[PDB]
């Protein structure tokens, strides 16, 4: 393992607790870095997810801190509140790959605070239903992602507007 | 028996005299008095377990003889009060304080209070 | 999902997170009693006490061993009892009844058989 | 001493100081005489050097040589295998302590700590 | 690896062995001058209690509760919010009023609708006559406690220096003192309202016996409960001491393999 | 002013005679907030 | 369990209590019983065997000694040349008892002459051989066939845990091969209870078709009220219903 | 990260999502995938090949393997070999 | 340092750090094919190093009254006094100091953490003024520590003393 | 010390003071909680935490991995900039208008950014 950690770009880590935790694929983000680091990856899901990483690693300090059961700020549950969600928005199943262009959605939604609202048992439904009301609704926004791959003032606006019109499911 | 307890500390314990400023004027208990509620008005106090007197500023309370000829009084904060003019400027303070506001009562504690000082 | 059929597996899952839950609070129990953990998870704690109660059943070879007459419980119904352990609704019954028995059925059973 | 005690007929006391060095001396030895070191470093001959010194100290029936013996345990680490042969072949601990001194009290040896299977 | 997982993870359990006794201490310190104010409080209340009693004054209607602000008192907060759910059982619609943060939180939960008016900045503080007296003005005024004919107010009796029961007791409302068996022997005055003083100086009276006696509870509790959180602590070191000292053998044993392996060829 | 309210002014007025105590003025001060509640809201915070 | 806990005692008592049937009538009864002694201090066996001649049992058992001065190759031939011997009682049907103490001593024997010829060091540098002369030597006693007269030659092996690490690769793989273990608890011997064989950890695997059925009929249960007294005291340390406090008086009684 | 815990199915989840462009007309896009399995069964490659074909990306996939039963050699030289492909 | 002892004359001599010295050694142990001790180091180290360290001495009157000092320096593998080196050198020694480098951190520059320095032969020699004024600041500190942690609120006036002193 | 400025040396020890108490009262925040601190600790703490992130700011190669154009801030406004905090005169100034940017005049240009 040492010896290939130096040759490789970039590395997974994986965490096994995780996968029985559910999230399955899971991922020891925590560990996984890429030494040499991002540039690739789609422009408009690099947009969205810029802050994915800052949340999740406050988090993580947070919620060591939440399971002493220590009295937590609001500010530290605002972070232990949308890091579960972030958590369970992780979690995907097994054999189904989800298309880029409708995971724009999803990461704009929680980054966007939309998400973070909305409760922890029924993000599930969230999640599949917000997607089905894009099907329905703003499958031009699906288009358009897909087509140009890169979000505009109007995609993000439109996409702001969207998740607002679906926020509460 | 004269039996006196307050919050942070209380001290009293049959035919002594206790004087009293109560909201019934000024109450004198000598031995046995008729079992009697008071609310005690904040007040100069004397206490005399036999002919030996202790004097006591009080900062209102209750007072209760039980049919018992326990004499229950019950007070906040001490004749310590008599070490003693801040508190004259304090209740010119209050009454400037009045025009504002609580403070209405607070001044009128003042006058209550200071009087009681100039007594004491 | 859909080689032992989706509900089963979302059963499984439940099972699977709620025992890792467990394991990973065994640490902060010992140190700190459950009082000063969460309630919430408390319930989950004692319901997954209750599970690994419930794993137990009597060898069917070694009923001499054991002491107890096996018991070898249909795969139909395992599910089913253990869908009924997870919302908890007959989850309200000693430790004791938990274990070393079969079915659901069985354990409420030995819930009596413990009350008297 | 096994001359004091089997040809003067003497009681005899013996003290080593570390057998950890007994030990650490033997290893070295063994590891330069090229027998390949046994776990934790100790020569596979530990046993049965061992074998030999604490079983040519006995009671023969003109005297009897006793042995006091100090164990330096590397760390505390009884489970080391040097310690553990030592402890294999001692009768009787005696638990010297600072503790004990620093409650004034010397002899300083630890109370419940010192035990003997000669005690029965 | 595991050396020094193992090793930071005894270090880890060494400085939280240390952590509970220091707390422990500070606790005991604590424990002192709460003891003493529950003494000094309830020898005032008893002299409250002889009206009472003599007077036979006995008696929706409020609930009102007790748990400091900070936790780790052991199970204070939680043994109370069972025996306030036990009596909420009873009145369904009583109004509870939560002193302090942990039994804020917890009552908080089970009903929210109950909760109206909730204090904070208690826990800390030992009682004091100044807490007790404005947290009644505000009862009578918010809660209009006066409505309510019958008060009930929560808190942890400090049964024995290493126990603690809740307990609850009712607060006497005016219209309780009016009607009140004996009243004649005692004396009442048509220029006082003794019914409308006594209620408003006896609700916090009592209160602030109530709070004594909690805070003595929860910080008794809390020094149990950090003395026998050394203890596990304790425990945890002696395990993973035997799991380090194997552990360092191991080390040596897989690095000789390694020599060994060297040597033979 | 309700009379435990008036009361509590009076021993905190009694206290400041002209000598003082730790003991006292800690008797006399407290930092408290009434988090006003309804039937969940909260209004916001009043201090004691 | 751990040396010199008198682990030999536990031994030496069942050889003292079946004296009753080995100074019997029948020698279907009789226990012809072998001591080997590995790596044990001269001195101490030979108290040992005026504690036996005392106890006046001598006459009926045999004392084999591999002390511990004596060579390391002497060692490891030790219990194979006893159990030879008991072999012999065994092929003559008759009832005997073989006590092999303590063969984790008898181990460092062998893995000094392993070392020594060379051969490439196991686990714990223990030679990975170690497990052919344990599983050798234990199948060699046995509770033969009707048709072979039923030998008896009832294996006892002592094996001294280091440190109590009963994970240790010497002590898995003789639980591995043993039917049962008498574990004993250390904590327990030191605190009071003589002898603290721990029964949450020892086991046996057919004691269940071996002892009398007035010893089944009478310790019917215990097993489990005993494994429900450790349960019990699993949580003695708060609340205690009147059930639990009848197991706990009843456990600790 | 810990063994077989789904570690093939991490990889295989990418080669389905490789199904959108390799499927889809962009010729520059789409890679052909060369899954190499090195000491594992004939069966575990087998349900592999099956899945493979479930999801129908078995035509611009090309398994290599060199099964546990497979030489060690030819294990040795099995990553190089594929790699030249 | 021996011509200088030898001559009835005392100086100071500082290895510094046989811990390098070991891992030459070593090298010349591995390159000469001879086995390599305990932890890779090699097994004779002990016997090297204590010999050079029994090389100083403080020399009888009839062998002209002379020393020579030494002050071995060992360098810790990240504050591991557990190693095949430091445990036999600190069998050998007599004394150890062991800095501590949360104290370095903490401003205790340079840092000592008295603690875990010892002296076998310590106040045997030391100035007769010195032990005097000293006896004291020994038991001072000990205090010190063990209230450090109890620093971390509501103190004791005792204990808050103790921390007063020990603080300055 | 003196050799890289005896003002510098005593500056840069105050910061890793301030420094490692910061991260030796995590422990305490952590179990105990933040109330256990003193007024001064907790001047200390809020002093580090500002500190932490003054030390964050961007580099030209992070144009590439973010944007933000780098900031190479001189060592003896380092200084100055570093001692002005420490004697508390931007104190004043949010935690993250600290993180990720220049120096103490860029600091109060962030916070002027927060501000509006």
């Amino acid at each position: 393992p040492t010896n290939v950690i130096s040759i490789t770009d970039g590395q997974i880590f994986l965490e096994a607790e995780l996968f029985y935790k559910g999230i399955r694929p899971a991922i020891n983000v925590g560990l996984s870095v890429s030494r040499v680091g991002s540039a690739a990856q789609v422009k408009a899901l690099k947009q969205v997810a810029g802050s994915l990483k800052l949340f999740l690693a406050q988090y993580r300090e947070v919620a060591a801190f939440a399971q002493f059961g220590s009295d937590l700020d609001a500010s530290t549950k605002q972070t232990l509140v949308r890091g579960e969600r972030l958590t369970q928005l992780l979690k995907q199943n097994q054999y189904s790959p989800l298309a880029t262009e409708e995971q724009v959605p999803l990461i704009y939604a929680g980054v966007n605070g939309h998400l973070d609202g909305i409760e922890l048992s029924r993000i599930g439904e969230f999640e599949s239903s917000f997607l089905s009301y894009l099907k329905s609704n703003h499958n031009e926004l699906l288009t358009e992602i897909r087509e140009k791959g890169e979000l505009s003032k109007e995609l993000l606006a439109s996409l702001k507007s969207a998740t607002e019109s679906f926020v509460a499911t | 028996k004269l039996q006196f307890a307050l919050p942070h500390e209380t001290l009293y314990s049959e035919v002594t005299q206790v004087n009293l400023p109560a909201k019934s004027g000024r109450i004198g208990v000598l031995a046995n008095h008729v079992p009697t509620v008071e609310q005690l008005l904040p007040g100069v106090v004397e206490v005399m377990e036999g002919s030996n007197s202790k004097k006591f500023f009080i900062s209102g309370g209750f007072a209760t003889v039980q049919p018992d000829s326990q004499l229950c009084v019950t007070a906040i904060e001490f004749p310590l009060e008599s070490f003693s003019e801040n508190i004259k400027n304090l209740l010119a303070e209050a009454k400037k304080n009045v025009s504002s506001s609580r403070e209405a009562a607070e001044a009128a504690i003042q006058v209550e209070v200071l009087e009681n000082l100039q007594s004491v | 999902a859909a080689v032992v059929g989706q509900e089963h597996y979302d059963v499984a899952s439940k099972v699977q997170e709620t025992l890792q839950t467990y394991k990973s609070l065994q640490d902060i129990i010992a140190i700190l009693g459950m009082d000063e953990l969460s309630e919430q998870d408390k319930l989950t704690v004692e319901r997954a006490r209750k599970i690994q109660r419930f794993l137990s059943q009597p060898f069917a070879v070694a009923e001499v061993f054991t002491g107890i007459p096996g018991k070898l419980v249909r795969l139909k119904d395992t599910v089913a009892s253990f869908k009924a352990v997870l919302e908890g609704k007959y989850d309200n019954i000693p430790e004791h009844a938990f274990y070393m028995v079969g079915g659901i059925e069985d354990v409420v059973a030995k819930a009596e058989k413990l009350a008297a | 001493a096994e001359y004091f005690r089997d040809e003067e007929g003497q009681d005899v006391l013996l003290f080593i100081d570390n057998i950890f060095r007994f030990t650490q001396a033997g290893s070295e030895v063994s590891a330069l005489l090229g027998r390949i070191p046994s776990a934790v470093g100790y020569q596979p001959t530990l046993a049965t050097d061992m074998g030999l010194l604490q079983e040519r100290i006995t009671t023969t029936k003109k005297g009897s040589v006793t042995s006091v013996q100090a164990v330096y345990v590397p760390a505390d680490d009884l489970t080391d295998p040097a310690p553990a042969t030592t402890f294999a072949h001692l009768d009787a601990t005696t638990v010297l302590s600072r503790g004990i001194s620093e409650l004034g009290i010397y002899p300083a040896v630890d109370p419940l700590d010192s035990k003997s299977r000669l005690l029965d | 690896a595991t050396l020094k997982e193992v090793e930071m993870r005894l270090k880890s359990i060494k400085n939280i062995e240390k952590i509970t006794k220091t707390m422990k201490i500070v606790a005991s310190t604590r424990l002192s001058k709460a003891e003493k104010a529950k003494i000094s409080a309830k020898k005032m209340d008893e002299a409250e209690q002889l009206f009472y009693k003599n007077a036979e004054t006995k008696n929706k209607e409020l609930i009102v509760a007790i748990t400091s602000d900070k936790g780790l008192c052991g199970s204070i907060h939680s043994q109370l919010a069972k025996a306030v759910r036990r009596h909420l059982n009873d009145q369904p619609n009583a109004d509870i009023v939560t002193i302090g943060d942990k039994i804020k939180m917890q009552l908080l939960r089970t009903h929210p609708n109950n909760i109206k008016l909730s204090i904070n900045g208690i826990g800390k503080d030992a009682p004091t006559f100044q807490e007790s007296a404005l947290i009644a003005d505000k009862l009578l005024s918010v809660m209009k406690a006066g409505t309510y004919p019958k008060i009930s107010i929560f808190y942890n009796d400090p049964v024995s220096s290493l126990s603690f029961e809740p307990s609850e007791k009712p607060i006497f409302n005016a219209k309780t003192i009016e009607q009140s068996p004996s009243f004649g022997k005692f004396e009442i005055d048509t220029d006082a309202n003794v019914p409308r003083d006594l209620f408003e100086y006896t609700l916090a009276n009592q209160m602030l016996t109530a709070m004594a006696q909690g805070y003595a509870a929860e910080i008794s509790a809390r020094r149990n409960a950090m003395d026998n959180a050394s203890k596990n602590a304790g425990d945890m070191i002696n395990r993973y001491s035997i799991l380090y000292n194997r552990t360092r053998q191991a080390v040596i044993t897989n690095e000789l393999v390694d020599i060994i392996t060297g040597a033979s060829s | 002013i309700s009379y435990a309210a008036y009361l509590n002014v009076a021993a905190q007025a009694i206290r400041s005679t002209e000598l003082q105590t730790a003991s006292v003025l800690n008797r006399s001060q407290t930092d408290a907030f009434y988090t006003q509640y309804k039937n969940a809201s909260e209004p916001t915070p009043i201090t004691k | 369990g751990d040396r010199q806990t008198g682990k030999t005692a536990v031994a030496l008592d069942t050889i003292l209590n079946q004296k009753r049937w080995n100074n019997g009538s029948d020698e279907s009864k009789k226990l012809y019983c072998v001591y080997v002694a590995v790596g044990q201090k001269r001195s101490t066996v030979a108290q040992l065997v005026q504690t036996l001649e005392q106890h006046d049992a001598m006459k009926y058992s045999i004392i084999v000694a591999a002390t511990a001065s004596e060579a390391a190759p002497l060692q490891y031939l030790a219990p194979f040349t006893a159990a030879s011997i008991g072999e012999w009682f065994r092929d003559n049907g008759k009832h005997a008892l073989i006590v092999y103490d303590d063969l984790s001593k008898q181990a460092v024997a062998y893995r000094q002459l392993s070392l020594l010829l060379r051969r490439p060091p196991g686990r714990e540098a223990y030679p990975g051989d170690v497990f052919y002369l344990h599983s050798r030597l234990l199948e060699r006693a046995a509770k033969l066939s009707e048709k072979e007269g039923s030998g008896s030659l009832t294996a006892l092996p002592v094996i001294e845990t280091q440190g109590g690490d009963v994970s240790a690769y010497i002590p898995t793989n003789v639980i591995s091969i043993t039917d049962g273990q008498i574990f004993l608890e250390a904590e327990l011997f030191y605190k009071g209870i003589r002898p603290a064989i721990n029964v949450g950890l020892s086991v046996s695997r057919v004691g269940s078709a071996a002892q009398v059925k007035a010893l089944k009929q009478v310790a019917g249960s215990l097993k489990l009220f005993l494994a429900q007294y450790r349960e019990v005291a699993a949580f003695a340390q708060s609340d205690l219903d009147a059930s639990t406090k009848q197991t706990l008086v009843r456990g600790e009684r």
